[PDB]
């Protein structure tokens, strides 16, 4: 390490890490920025926070750190602690946890022409406003915004990195380091350099580099574990129309219990969606629709039971019985005491028969009402389910990363 | 004082706090370790971690920090910042949160002969393997292992710190005047033992805490409701089949037990080397209520047997109408012209119909009496099974006691 | 130049201040005056048994090394310095349970020409407060903030309370200061007593730093309107519906189902209430005692409903209605609680006789059924009049134990002093 | 730059960061203080703590950090570590579970005229008292009291940069909308320092909650169950399902009440109106249960056990239909034994018909009571629904 | 020790900790790396993070930290702070929720030959892909990739100390059993540095979950509730309690589905075994409900409103004997009025008898349907439970 020690001593004599590498004032230091996503750790939708493992590559050139390799035994690279060199204070502006800087302050790699290469790792928790309108068949547009916390445009030039003639306008993904998230698939990964032209040229954070991640959820877990259970348990509600309209038929028990089950499912769904109010989730609207359908099922079960268990002595309605029969076809001296008692017996049996006939008419009326309302509620349930699920199905990610920009922002090859 | 300043300047002239105080090569630094428990903060069984607040008591000798009090205006003791003197690298080896060091940097008391006494505070989270078998009637043996991280036995040798009573005191000190007992745990034993390595670790000082849980919370909140629900499950067999409420009672008792298990899951440990006795009791009760549901379905099936379709086997008649009722005390109450021609025919038909209805009713009553005998037999069987199982589990729990000796 | 710059150069460079040395002779003790200003009682977590408080801790002493003549420095009469530039008594909260002994923000010290050092750092302290659950939600708690020096013993420093002056008479501030310009009231806890004491333990040795301490106590009373409205009233109203099963008939009315549903509601209440309090074994909560008593009562009422349904659905073909039971449960208790004519006609007369006998047997069967039903109703009314008084009395007793609980008139039992500002003890 | 190195060497040769940077110790340091709200992270209601991301811009002038740009190659501005210079000791008075003072020491922009600008970021977790009265249609005012801790107004004067805090870089929140924001300067006399006033700037933010989430997840199911309550009185007593409906609706309202308990702080300053609604519907269902028990008991009174009171036959049989509409309701031993048996049969059936008539009268009374109670309870449910919510809703829609 | 004090003063008078500790810059530093797993703190499946307590033993020779013991009183080994010397910068590539490198800088043991041993502790929170296919009987392979960050293989060479991690101080876990453990060295070319290879050592641990907790707390209740599904078909239709049983079972399985869903990651790479079982028993119970509704409808089919189809009579009454313990099923006008009354009574009982008999035919059809369905559903329960679990169970008992 004689040559490395000699070079470090020579370079660090008189070097101020707190002063910019501007040989002449009014010079601007070009800082190239590249991002390598190693693992998309999570997207916490409740906190609206994207946790990502990244390597943030920062390149610049310090004129003070130049040397001739021939004077140092052919040494062509030096690992220096990043605290002893000047750095551009590049920070993630849209962090949520207050952590602005990188995690590990690893070494920089200085080259003989003075060009410094820093590539620290970081676990960044950025702010991602989550759109919930198509949950769980949704895609999210998260951003990582990088800017200098100290220096303005007149002091540094924050540009995207350039390969051999090509600008790397995308988040890099090395196959030797990337791990795929089991819930989120990265569809588009562009990068942009944003400089508000009319902004002050003296304030620090106005030139930014924004790395966008368009990520699509993999909804297999939510369909298998949440949606299909809800659909089937709601279909159980439809079965009460076939149960008899008498004691022991147990219509209301079934209907209210499936209502409780659907409320439990609403509780489960509410845990996994933010408390924002820009829109109602798709699954939440479907759950509310199912709840209303079950409530109307309860209402009609009560009405049908009331009509069926109506006593003949209570009241009768000639118009009501007529209308169901219309719809039924499309749907498809001791002798004196002896004779007195015999007449009383016969008249009592006649009254019993008339009462039974009235009860039977009411029972048929209730059955017809239940049958006509069955088809209407089945149509309502099927139509609502189909419409909501098609609305889910047609929420595709946009073809291009930016609307109005014909470019794809993908690597050449 | 100026005398103190001059003394401190003299002592720390050419003094290296990173160099162990060994006057000769091969010399050992003897360190005495004691512990004072200020508060047993908690024992989290889910994380399997014991949180405590303690005051260490570390004592050793630094030959470089000795002086003559007569030459320094009678100063015989100093309170020096702990970062200005060499410290033993004593750490809690079995910590759970990754924190090894003490909570606060305080003064070391240095005597004129070079004796160093350091009593730092420490909020520690040590690992404890929870024996879950008798939870919540359990006692835990939670250890705090203190050892030098770097220095080996040939460099720094540990020993147990003696209280002012001397006699090589081997115990965690607790000041009974100020110590506030934990509301969930009672300290039964609190020894301290110097574990020396075989012939690769180094010497350590382990402070053990045998702590017995106080199970009143779980008795009130879990055990007694379970006993009540089980007693309710017994009485489904005394309910008539005609009420039409056996299924509701038994099933909703099962639902209540499931609710209790799920809302108790937030308190029990989550290891898999054993099953808690309370979880065993809950599983036993759930299985018993499930069997109660099954046999209630059987009784309801027997009660509603249509006489005209189901003919009673003669063996059923002998066992369940003649033999068992005597043993169960369920004695049956019963010890066992043209117009005139047509009227006569009609009246004969009425009499025959009422005879047929009477025979049907007799068979139906026999079936219902069989169902009733079966119901009473199941009532007694469930009373026996419930009482025996509950007694066995409760005696197994109650006879689990903390040890009388810290180290069998 | 600045007289501040000249004064700092005089005190710290010319005189060579050493912050590691106490401002006293070797065998002399420094007097530290301590006061506490409560800015906000952030929370009292019962499950964790932790009091989080926002407090300004006022420390004062005299450093004769940091004195100057104001005339020699442009009549400068105060100087702000970093706390790390001067010797500090290093007062810490001994009662912390999170491990944060020190103040939060190490602000500047103010030094005056007389040599008096005045420090008022703020802090957010999380102290251990053991909780009494016996009267929850009508409970009061007694938390304490104990302050002491772990770096110095009673030989080296002397803790004492701040002294204030009124009309030239000096008194000690024996209470937590409540600045109206910097205090915010807690919506759940009201402060009843806020004393302050200097404790010296004669049991521990003189060379122990734990011998002396200054303790600031907060006796606080919970405001129970939230729990009364949201928890107690629903649970009590649900519990008292168990009386309604006794009015339900034994055929249509689902007595057992309603009663066990009340039991399920009580179980849900109990299990969700157990999570709002610690799992200590010192006592059972008041609400917990009420819910256990109610659950036992509901279990008894369900057993009673089972027995009543058993009695109601009895028949002549299974049970014999004894005359003692009949008289007891239908007369005694209800009163206090409130030749062709031979041969061709033999078929006719035989059929008529059989039909008549069948009707008589059916009538007797029905009357026996009705008698059993009335016996069951009498049992139901008796059980109502036996159970409802017991439940009302138990509920009233438990909640009157709850309501009549109040803090002691004095902060410390056995000490007549009120520790109030109006009763300042001049000395 | 070499000239910048020379300048920074010149500025900090005899510099003292402890001393207030003014020419004379008798004059005060003038500090311009401005707050920039970057994001409202959280408004935790149970703990009553508001977490915000902010930038705390502080501008002042340092007397000893001036230079002539001509003597240093025309350098007019530099960037200096903030730890090397005197700074104001701004502290957030109402800190709850955060840092009292700035802990992240960014760099300061220093002009040749001595003007320093320092814009540190902070995550402030301050104490907002949560007025729960109109939850979830509630409006919260949260303050941030910032002031120099150890410097009184005579030695350091803080001034607000502008009346309103800077919301130019504010990321809009999905749960809250800031209606008003304003900073007020205050000269406060504290008991610790009676003789001198201490200055503070209190930046307050009025926030209106966006209630759609709680409307969908809490209010709508609860309203549906409240509507479900009313249908018990239209359900017949012969179905044997009134009690199941009533107690099931009750159980659901309990679980909703004990989640809304979890969603609200346990303070006693006020009772939430959502809690008022839940208590209202709980009492409503319990009255429904009691009255249903009365109806069920009425439906199975019989002449064998209960005699019809005159007032019941006066009201519910003739007076109630006036408002409603229904139906308003050779002798031989064996031979003579047969005749007497036929007499017994006739008498038995006549008595049974009379008993059935009385039972039907009781059922009709139960039926008219059920109709009256259906109407009354549906109207009461609608009135209680509107009365609780109409106030805040019309106030906010008129706002 | 005065000898050691002099030695430590001499060794660090002109020491530089920035440069690699080699005599010549062209040679690489040979580092021996060894992982010691002290404890497996946690395996979070939902967040897919493995928390482990470890000791990262590192051994290497420093050229400029050698001495002759004879010159220093025979001192041959010393303990020095690690922060003052050059160290390898070993980084955990797959860090998820923790520190990338060592943050506890414990002392290093330095020999007189320049050999340095540094054994810092760490709490690594690494990323492990959690395969849920066989949960709660699953096996997880979790890796830890450790490598020098800024030093390539040409300047610093890391070697494994042993083929396996050191488990001699491993505290046995109450939830996982380590089946196999192995450390592999890899030479990897990264796009950032395409010229030279970077070295890493990946230590992987295969872990078998102990399933007793999830068996007792989840699986057994689910088995108990699924066993009650088929028993609805043994309940009579006249009890009016079939729906109670079926619906309560459905609600309990819904609650347990919520419990299981809160226990697994939301990844879409596989469906869990327990989730497959839950969905199977849900479809099972819902099918039971549908055919129970059909059975109840058949039982209550009024003969006046429904004619018995001859195919139904053939299939259920005629066919399907199986166990047939079943049965298979002068001249006054007053006298004239008496004749008419008696005839009317007789004909009414005739009609009632025939209607009742047709009703019992319907009930018998329902009974035989219930008897077939009971056997079918009871067998399907065992077959489905075995077909779900037994494959993984026999795999584990056979491996």
């Amino acid at each position: 390490r004689n040559q490395e020690e000699r070079l470090l001593g020579d370079l660090m004599q008189g070097y101020n890490p707190h002063l910019r590498p501007a040989e002449h004032d009014s010079d601007v230091v070009n800082v190239s920025l590249k991002l390598t996503l190693t693992n998309l750790i999570s997207l916490n939708e409740r906190e609206e926070a994207l946790t990502t493992n990244v390597w943030i590559e920062m390149q610049w050139c310090d004129y003070r750190l130049r040397w001739d390799p021939r004077d140092y035994g052919g040494l062509w690279v030096l690992r220096v602690p990043s605290t002893m060199v000047w750095r551009p204070d590049i920070v993630l502006e849209n962090n949520v946890d207050g952590v602005f800087e990188v995690a590990l302050y690893c070494n920089v790699l200085v080259s003989p022409d003075g060009c410094v290469y820093w590539l620290p790792p970081a676990i960044f928790r950025s702010s991602c406003p989550v759109s919930v309108t198509f949950f769980p068949f949704d895609w999210q547009n998260c951003s990582l915004i990088f800017q200098s916390q100290t220096y303005s445009t007149n002091e540094i030039n924050l540009q995207l990195s350039q390969e051999d003639g090509q600008t790397i306008e995308w988040i890099f993904i090395d196959p030797e380091a990337f791990t795929e998230n089991g819930e989120w698939a990265i569809r588009h990964r562009p990068a942009k350099m944003l400089l508000d032209e009319a902004a002050p040229a003296e304030e620090a954070g106005h030139q930014k580099v924004v790395f966008y991640l368009l990520i699509q959820r993999k909804p297999l877990f939510y369909v298998i574990n949440i949606i299909a259970p809800c659909v089937l348990i709601s279909s159980v509600a439809i079965l009460i129309y076939f149960l008899p309209a008498k004691a022991g038929g147990q219509k209301c028990t079934v209907a209210i219990n499936v209502l409780l089950a659907q409320t439990v499912f609403l509780f489960l769904v509410a845990k996994k969606v933010p408390e924002t109010s820009q829109a109602v989730p798709l699954i939440s609207k479907y759950l509310t629709f199912l709840l209303v359908v079950t409530i109307l099922i309860v209402v009609n079960a009560v009405v049908v039971l009331n009509v069926s268990l109506r006593s003949p002595h209570t009241h009768s309605m000639a118009r009501g019985v007529r209308k169901v029969f219309l719809r039924l076809l499309p749907q498809l001296p001791a002798i004196q005491a002896c004779v007195e008692a015999c007449n009383l017996i016969a008249r009592a049996r006649h009254q019993q028969t008339h009462f039974d006939s009235g009860n039977k008419e009411w029972f048929l009326v209730g059955r017809v009402l239940d049958r006509v309302c069955f088809l209407a509620m089945l149509s309502l349930f099927v139509c609502g389910t189909a419409g909501i699920f098609l609305m889910a199905h047609y929420n595709r990610v946009p073809a291009l990363p930016f609307p109005g920009d014909p470019r794809s922002y993908l690597p050449s090859s | 004082s100026e005398a103190e300043g001059r003394l401190r300047e003299k002592l720390f002239s050419g003094y290296d706090s990173t160099v162990r105080p060994a006057r000769e090569v091969g010399d050992r630094v003897w360190v005495s370790i004691g512990l004072t428990l200020a508060q047993l903060i908690s024992l989290n069984e889910k994380d399997e971690e014991m949180s405590t607040k303690v005051y260490l008591d570390l004592e050793w000798t630094d030959y470089r920090l000795s002086w003559d009090p007569e030459e320094h205006e009678g100063i015989d003791s100093l309170r020096i910042s702990a970062e200005s003197v060499w410290l033993p690298d004593v750490v809690l080896l079995n910590n759970n949160d990754g924190n090894f060091d003490v909570a606060l940097d305080i003064n070391v008391v240095v005597s004129s002969d070079g004796s160093m006494r350091w009593q730092p505070p420490g909020i520690y989270r040590s690992s404890c393997s929870i024996q879950v078998t008798y939870f919540p009637f359990d006692w835990q043996n939670c250890t705090m292992v203190f050892s030098s991280y770097s220095y080996d036995s040939s460099e720094v040798s540990l020993q147990t710190g003696l209280s002012p009573e001397g006699q090589e005191r081997q115990e965690v000190y607790i000041h009974e005047g100020t110590f506030i007992e934990n509301g969930q745990w009672e300290i039964i034993h609190k020894p301290s033992r110097l574990i020396q390595p075989s012939v690769g670790r180094r010497e350590e000082v382990t402070f053990y805490l045998i702590i017995r849980r106080k199970p009143l919370f779980y008795l009130v909140n879990v055990i007694a409701p379970c006993i009540l629900i089980t007693l309710l499950a017994i009485f489904v067999f005394y309910l008539p089949p005609d009420a039409g409420e056996k299924m509701g009672l038994s099933i909703f008792a099962l639902l209540t037990l499931t609710v209790f298990l799920l809302l108790l899951a937030d308190k029990v440990p989550e290891t898999s080397l054993s099953v808690p006795i309370i979880i065993k009791y809950l599983m036993f009760t759930m299985v018993l209520v499930t069997f109660s549901v099954i046999l209630s379905v059987v009784v309801l099936n027997l009660h509603h047997r249509s006489p005209h379709t189901h003919q009673m086997p003669l063996w059923v008649r002998q066992i369940f109408i003649h033999k068992l009722p005597l043993y169960l005390g369920l004695k049956r109450p019963k010890p066992e012209p043209p117009e005139l021609r047509e009227v006569v025919s009609s009246i004969s038909y009425i009499a025959r119909q009422l005879q047929e209805q009477e025979d049907h009713d007799v068979l139906k009553e026999d079936w219902q009496f069989v169902a009733m005998v079966v119901d009473r037999l199941f009532l007694w069987t469930f009373i026996i099974f419930t009482s025996v199982g509950t007694l066995v589990i409760f005696l197994d729990a109650t006879y689990h006691l903390p040890p009388a000796d810290p180290f069998p | 130049l600045n007289e501040e710059e000249r004064l700092i150069r005089h005190l710290f460079e010319e005189k060579a201040y050493n912050k590691e040395l106490r401002p006293a002779a070797h065998k002399e003790s420094v007097e530290i005056s301590l006061a506490l200003t409560l800015s906000n009682l952030i929370s009292l977590k019962e499950v964790e048994e932790t009091l989080t408080t926002n407090v300004w801790i006022e420390q004062g002493w005299t450093d004769s090394r940091l004195q100057w003549d104001a005339e020699d420095f442009g009549n400068i009469s105060v100087l702000r310095l970093p706390a790390d530039m001067v010797w500090l008594p290093e007062i810490v909260l001994e009662n912390n349970n999170d491990g944060s002994f020190q103040i939060s923000y190490s602000c500047n010290v103010l030094i005056y020409p007389s040599g008096s050092v005045y420090w008022l750092p703020p802090a957010i302290f999380r102290s251990s407060c053991p909780i009494s659950v016996t009267y929850f939600p009508f409970d009061w708690q007694n938390c304490s903030l104990k302050f002491s020096s772990l770096k110095y013993t009673t030989k080296e420093i002397t803790l004492s309370l701040k002294q204030a002056e009124e009309d030239g008479r000096s008194y000690p501030v024996e209470w937590i200061i409540i600045d109206p310009e910097g205090f915010t009231e807690n919506g759940e806890w009201e402060i009843v007593h806020r004393p302050a004491r200097v404790n010296v333990d004669p049991s521990v040795p003189l060379d122990s730093p734990n011998r002396q301490d200054v303790t600031f106590y907060l006796i606080i009373r919970r405001k129970p309107l939230f729990y009364v409205i949201n928890i107690l009233v629903p649970c009590v109203l649900i519990s008292f519906m168990i009386n309604l099963v006794f009015y339900l008939p034994a055929d249509c009315g689902e007595k057992t189902s309603m009663a066990i549903s009340v039991l399920l509601a009580q179980s849900v209440f109990l299990l969700l209430i157990s999570k709002r309090l610690p799992a200590t074994s010192m006592a059972i909560p008041l609400i917990g005692k009420f819910l256990l008593f109610g659950m036992v009562l509901v279990t008894m009422v369900v057993v009673i409903c089972v027995i009543v349904l058993n009695i109601h659905f009895r028949t002549p073909s299974t049970h014999v209605l004894s005359e003692p039971v009949k008289k007891l449960f239908l007369e005694t208790l209800p009163e206090i609680l409130h030749q062709e004519l031979f041969s061709e006609l033999k078929p006719a007369v035989d059929g008529a006789n059989f039909i008549v006998n069948h009707m008589k047997d059916q009538n007797n069967y029905n009357e026996e059924k009705d008698c059993w039903n009335r016996v069951a109703r009498t049992v139901d009314r008796l059980c109502l009049f036996v159970v409802t008084p017991i439940m009302v009395v138990g509920t009233a007793w438990i909640f009157l134990q709850g309501a009549y609980n109040q803090p002691p008139p004095q902060p410390f039992p056995g000490d007549p002093f009120s520790y109030l500002e109006k009763d300042k003890r001049f000395i | 730059s070499e000239h910048e190195t020379r300048l920074v060497a010149k500025l900090f040769e005899d510099y003292n960061s402890v001393v207030r940077p003014v020419e004379d110790h008798r004059q005060a340091v003038e500090v311009t203080v401005g707050l920039q709200l970057i994001q409202l992270i959280n408004v935790d209601e149970v703990n009553q703590i508001v977490t915000t991301n902010v930038r705390l811009k502080q501008q002042w002038v340092d007397y000893n950090l001036k230079w002539n740009p001509d003597d240093y190659g025309g350098v007019k501005k530099i960037h200096i570590p903030s730890e090397k210079i005197w700074r104001p000791d701004l502290v957030l008075y109402n800190n709850a579970d955060g840092d009292f003072a700035i802990v992240k020491f960014t760099k300061v922009l220093l002009d040749y005229t001595g003007h320093i600008t320092w814009t540190p970021p902070a995550i402030f977790k301050s104490y907002c008292e949560i007025i729960v009265t109109h939850f979830p249609f509630d409006e919260q005012n949260c303050s941030m009291k910032l002031g120099t801790w150890t410097y009184d107004g005579s030695v350091v004067v803080i001034n607000p940069e502008s009346d309103q805090p800077d919301l130019s870089n504010f990321m809009e929140s999905g749960e809250w909308v800031i209606k008003e924001s304003r900073g007020w300067k205050h000269w406060v006399f504290y008991a610790c320092c009676p003789s001198t006033p201490y200055l503070d700037i209190t930046y307050h933010f009025v926030m209106q909650r966006l209630p759609l989430y709680f409307i969908v997840n809490v209010i709508i199911p609860c309203l549906l169950f409240s509507f479900l309550t009313g249908l018990v009185f239209y359900l017949p007593t012969d179905s044997g399902e009134k009690m199941t409906l009533s107690i099931s609706v009750l159980l659901s309202l309990t679980v909703f009440l004990l989640v809304i308990v979890e969603l609200i702080p346990s303070t006693s300053s006020a009772v939430p109106l959502i809690g008022k609604y839940m208590l209202f519907t709980m009492v409503f269902v319990i009255a429904s249960i009691i009255i249903t028990v009365i109806v069920i008991n009425t439906h199975h009174r019989s002449p064998s056990t209960h005699v019809m009171p005159e007032w019941v036959r006066k009201v519910f049989i003739d007076t109630i239909p006036n408002i409603m509409f229904f139906s308003t309701m050779i002798k031989h031993p064996e031979v003579k034994s047969a005749i007497e048996g036929i007499k017994y049969i006739a008498e038995t059936m006549k008595s049974d018909q009379e008993s059935n008539n009385a039972a039907e009268e009781w059922k009709y009374v139960a039926m008219v009571m059920d109709h009256i109670l259906l109407a009354v309870f549906m109207l009461v449910c609608i009135i209680g629904t509107l009365a609780v919510f109409a106030g805040r809703l019309i106030e906010l829609n008129q706002q």
